[PDB]
DNA sequence: TATTTCTTTTTTAACTTTCGGAAATCAAATACACTAATATTTTAAATTTTATTTTTTAAAAATAAACTACTTTTTATTTTTTACTTTTTTTAAAAATATAATAAAATCAAATATCA
DNA sequence: TGATATTTGATTTTATTATATTTTTAAAAAAAGTAAAAAATAAAAAGTAGTTTATTTTTAAAAAATAAAATTTAAAATATTAGTGTATTTGATTTCCGAAAGTTAAAAAAGAAATA
């Protein structure tokens, strides 16, 4: 159906397994699909301005770490 | 002798309400307000040139920065402000 | 085993490995309806594999930090069950509302 | 894109209460303000007041104190509108539109509008000059909006269709509002603001409305009816 | 000769925010209309600043600034906490709020 | 008494005055100098320097019990306890 | 003790600052320890900065300086 | 003969290149020759200190290849490099095994 | 040289402890972000001590205070204790 | 300005077993390990492992497996080794040590010591060459440790006076411990090693160990107990 | 305590040309993200029971707050000595700049081993 | 056992090093004026101590809400080839801005200044 929608309940089970979680609240899933959604958006935004700032129509690889590290969350293994 | 912005931040408040006035530690607050704003701008634009191996800053790379910086409704009306003053300068000159 | 046992060894076997739990298209399709909405005028942007890859990295590792933090403000009120009122608290503790 | 999601049209008895929803979507909710407007054909635009869902902070236009009260719930990214003790002239068709914090914004999009039919010296006075005017197909078109006192430059430009909600031209009085034909042009500033259509259009039939924002109620114009030949 | 600040229809400085551009260590070259841009800017965001400030002193019967009115005329609206989210104010206070 | 706290915590958000006395603060700031520099250079504290440590030393804390309170609410109670403080510390993750 | 001249009264004072309806009594000595912490960090970056311009004296900027390193920027006392 | 500054002053990283990187990094108007050297020292010493750890994990796991696990393991399991790097995410490290009742 | 890396230094360096062990690519990878992450770091930070103190360059003692402040605890100390170490040697054949 | 202040002197029958602490004070707790040496006069110095208050994490010398037991509790700010299936043998002094969790720091600061009384191939072995030397004063002095297998630097210089605890000399052996006077030095690489005391003095009676940790149990050395005629 | 007018009075900013350099600009060869089809399987969704946990109520316990009355500090006023920051001059020392000639480090495949 | 992924040796474009020279900073040395510290002293608030009350946190149990398991269809992600049309990247040329002295004129920060 719509793309958030593509975030299954089972991988978000399998990423609070990685937390260190027991047990999971029935209205916690959309809850994280609203977080992912938040997050990406203003990742997205920084990315997009940084892509069009250079007369690119494509979004590569630096221009998310460059995002990411504006946003504070330095991400080493993509390249900068 | 230190340079402020104390003169003009005065000038620019009479425009707008003409009778109130400005403490000495406020317009201080407003002073680093100011210079913090303009590092902040100016590091982003420098970023954003090396970024793309040019070698120098046009009004190109601080509209980019300013996006970057400012947040929503407040960069938008800060990116027509500053096209405004531009291209005003720009036919003068 | 017991639900109970269970869970913990789906928490062990979840801690050691290092790959990608969300899957990669319905990721892809995602982010391009996300970018989709911040070039709509009439110019279309494509996206490498690299960058997207890129992206679900980080968005990973931020989802996982946030959830251990909700796990503990689920233990702090005497609970094991995360609910959504303790994701909202962390979400606003930290600040950062990415 | 953004849309102010309104209910539909509401019947009641007087001295009755009556919540009219107005869900926010394609935006972030506490960035904006949200501005309710009632209109009457006796009595034009009146401004209502205003909800801050960032802070849920309010202001309210004197002549509705009491009468109207706003909450506003994040988690549904809406904002009620409650109307108390109804009377025979609280029939009217009421708008909610986005405002936001900044203070050149304009109102920048309107609900579609419930009509609810039942069965202060100091404003600022927006004096629109021409009531009406018949034109051809393509002159121009001058329409003046004085104020009383000195509004600087928050004054914005409305163009309302019949049966519709209006749509913003110009605001801080000579910018363009988005998505708008580039023959639109506002100018003014201090006591006296003009509005100018150069390129006249079938598609341009409607009442032009003149709004400031510098005070603290917010006063409509007065209209003007545009019949183009 | 006229100032290029009044030629471009500001009230801050361009030519001192081009003088700090170039002694600031940040590009090799600044080209021009970057002051005129940044200068823009600038004052756009000190009279933002400055009339909500003003507003908040003249709702509490004040004809002068203080930091506390600053302090909450930034904390009183979004966009300006964002963008000064990390940022103390001497002598501000703190915004009035109690919980249930 | 249920009262009377919120009267202060209504009369201490009005404020902007230093909560914290100075000769005290000065003396603990003077205190922590040495274990950075004693041996054989004493340093010296300007009172501006003094002020603007306390006002930063002051907000620091005063948002720290914030959420203090913030998570003693979680868990349903009303006294803040030394948990809230260390989880609040905790997950902000800065010192 | 010079830890000990931060007083109960005014811890109470920043907790109601903070909206705190009622206190532990064992938050006092906790608070005293972030508040050192707190105070250990920005002083060592503060003396480092003192120290790197060959003076006997911590002036209003290095502080300043200090807090703007760690992400707590000060507005009002220069910078 | 030519002398390289590295191997003039006992290293393995390069000091020329950390020089002409100072130089077009628009950090300030002059660069003193002393600092490629300190800088290159430091940065040789960091890239050592790491490297060591991550073998030292590599091998309790009968690896001999080090992988991004090995380094995230080195950085999370020491507290002045996870200091050093607070806000950093590292591709494919994974999370420490951290569970607590 | 189109691309610069340190790739081809850090394999020297891992070459001297652990003569066997062998590096992937990622890890080359992130050990290169690493490198140029610390490296612009501390050459922000000596940039910003030159213009606080009004001095146009950058010495080496700019260079040890930014290790100072950047570095914590006894990362600092050893990395100070090498850097002055090259220095000397580096001044000593000159 | 850091002290591990350790408890005093226990007297145990067989079979009780003993908790000892390491109150450490003047630094960060988590930032540096706690290390623990066994000190008797028919082996000397052995290493018996180490607690990481970090993340509560031990290693442990393959003797002391079973016998020896490391906890931290880090809001008392303290480290406990407990003994358990004593034995007459396990008569000897127990200093708690910091080390950094560098890998080329040393065992940098001991404790004072607690006395108690019960009333492997593949280990490097480290070699001192003079078991016992006379020097008069203003003479140089060399010591010799040789070792089993290749120590890339990790080694360092250790001073002893009778009944105290261990001074920290050299580290990485050739760097001088801080607070150290000039006059110590070190040498060597691989195998060889070398300590150099310049200018003999009164105090500079006591006894010196070489100890290294390049591998994974940590070796001290035999003795070398410097007299002075 | 701010807010002025005046007066300085150095100190910047504006103007003018002369050139060196960088940025805009087509054009071309190419790398490559995006579709379509297929298919074999891996994964996910849905119903239903049950088994684990969270919420509510009632008593018991721990513990914070509120007076009340005294001490212990702080705070404000001068004040003197003492060290420390700031300003000028110069002169020794160090970095910028240019030009060949050198030495190193990306590239491209190969050779066998390597690892997981 | 298998075979994608890492370790290696030779070509070659490209920096790195070296050598004179000129400028320029930054490290002494002597004043000269702030500005922090350490005493002395009373007003004057602020903190400490003690007991009792009154508020809340904690505990044990029973009713309730709800999430994890177990199957069992059904939907969809992986992987692999196929074409295609787009957009990225690299080289040569006119255009065009930005730098670099030298200079002249504004303009902005300090100061005793009046009134506010």
């Amino acid at each position: 159906r719509d793309n958030i929608q593509g975030i299954t309940k089972p991988a978000i089970r399998r990423l609070a397994r990685r937390g260190g979680v027991k047990r999971i609240s029935g209205l916690i899933y959309e809850e994280v699909r609203a977080v992912l959604k938040s997050f990406l958006e203003s990742v997205i935004r920084d990315s997009v301005t940084y892509t069009e700032h250079a007369k690119r129509k494509t979004v590569t690889s630096l221009d998310v770490v460059y995002a990411l590290k504006r946003q504070g969350r330095t991400l080493y293994g993509f390249g900068g | 002798r230190k340079e402020t912005y104390s003169s003009y931040i005065y000038k620019v408040l009479k425009q707008t309400h003409p009778d109130t006035g400005i403490s000495q530690k406020s317009m201080s607050i407003l002073n680093s307000f100011v210079n913090d704003i303009f590092e902040r701008i100016a590091t982003e634009a420098s970023k954003l040139a090396a970024y793309n191996k040019k070698s120098t800053i046009s009004a190109r790379e601080i509209q980019t920065a300013v996006r970057l910086i400012l947040p929503g409704e407040l960069a938008k009306h800060a990116v027509s402000e500053g096209t405004r003053a531009v291209t005003k300068y720009s036919s003068s000159t | 085993y017991t639900p109970s046992e269970l869970a913990l060894y789906e928490i062990r076997k979840y801690q050691r490995s290092t790959d990608l739990l969300i899957s990669k298209i319905p990721f892809a399709r995602l982010v391009k309806e996300v970018t989709d909405e911040f070039t709509t005028k009439d110019q279309d942007l494509r996206w490498q594999s690299m960058a997207i890859m890129a992206l679900q990295e980080a968005s990973e590792a931020y989802l996982v930090g946030l959830l251990e933090h909700t796990n503990l403000l689920a233990l702090h009120a005497k609970r094991i069950t995360i609910m959504k009122k303790d994701m909202q608290l962390a979400r606003r503790i930290r600040g950062q509302f990415i | 894109e953004v849309q102010l999601q309104q209910s539909g049209p509401e019947l009641v008895e007087p001295g009755t209460s009556v919540k009219m929803p107005c869900k926010a979507s394609g935006y972030t909710f506490t960035s904006y303000t949200i501005q309710w407007v009632k209109q009457t054909p006796r009595q034009g635009l009146e401004w209502i007041g205003y909800i801050y869902p960032y802070n849920a902070g309010t202001k309210y236009n004197e002549k509705f104190k009491g009468k109207a009260t706003l909450t506003s719930d994040k988690s549904s990214s809406t904002v009620y509108m409650e109307l108390s003790s109804l009377t025979s002239e609280d029939s009217a068709v009421y708008y909610c539109a986005r405002k936001s914090s900044r203070l050149r914004s304009t109102l920048d999009y309107w609900g579609q509008g419930t009509s609810v039919t039942v069965s202060g010296s100091m404003d600022i006075k927006m004096t629109q000059s021409p009531s009406s005017m018949h034109a051809s197909l393509g002159e121009r078109v001058t329409i003046t909006c004085k104020a009383s006192q000195d509004i600087r430059s928050y004054l914005s430009w409305y163009q309302q269709k019949p049966w519709k909600s209006p749509k913003t031209l110009i605001y801080y009085a000579t910018s363009l509002a988005d998505g708008v034909p580039s023959r639109f042009s506002g100018s003014g500033s201090g006591q006296d603001f003009s509005l100018t259509i150069n390129n006249l259009e079938s598609d341009d039939t409607a009442t032009y409305y003149c709004l400031q924002h510098g005070e603290s109620p917010y006063t409509f114009g007065s209209g003007t009816k545009l019949e183009i030949k | 000769s006229q100032s290029r600040s009044a030629k471009a229809g500001l009230t801050f400085p361009v030519g001192r925010v081009h003088r700090l551009l170039r002694r600031g260590n940040y590009a090799q070259r600044i080209g021009s209309g970057a002051p005129v841009y940044l200068t823009a800017v600038l004052e756009y965001l000190a009279a933002e600043i400055l009339e909500l400030a003003g507003n908040a002193a003249r709702d509490n019967k004040k004809t002068r600034i203080i930091p506390r009115h600053l302090q909450l005329a930034i904390r009183n609206d979004d966009e300006l906490n964002k963008l000064l989210g990390n940022v103390t104010i001497a002598q501000g206070g703190v915004l009035p709020n109690i919980h249930q």
